C-alpha cells in the first residue's frame, strides 16, 4: 500500500 | 493549530488511505471504505480527493463510498 497516497500528492 | 496539530491530522490522513488501498486490494470492501471514509471526513475540502476515487474505484463501490459520506 501507498499509490494511493502518491498519487494524492502529485499537484 | 500548530505544526505538531496539523502534522497528527496529515499522518492519520495517511494511514487511513494505505489502510483503505490494501483493504480494498484484499477485497475487504467494507472495511477499505470505512478506513476512505476516515480520510475524507478529515479534510475540509474532500472534492479532489473524491474525483480521484472515483478514478480509482469500481462504480458500486464508490457509490457506497458517497452513501458513507
Amino acid at each position: 500500500g501507498x499509490r494511493l497516497c502518491r498519487l494524492l500528492s502529485y499537484a | 493549530s500548530d505544526l505538531k496539530d496539523a502534522e497528527a491530522v496529515q499522518k492519520f490522513f495517511l494511514e487511513e488511505i494505505q489502510l483503505g488501498e490494501e483493504l480494498l486490494a484484499q477485497g475487504d470492501y467494507e472495511k477499505g471504505v470505512d478506513h476512505l471514509t476516515n480520510a475524507i471526513a478529515v479534510c475540509g475540502q474532500p472534492q479532489q480527493l473524491l474525483q480521484v476515487l472515483q478514478q480509482t474505484l469500481p462504480p458500486p463501490v464508490f457509490q457506497m463510498l458517497l452513501t458513507k459520506l
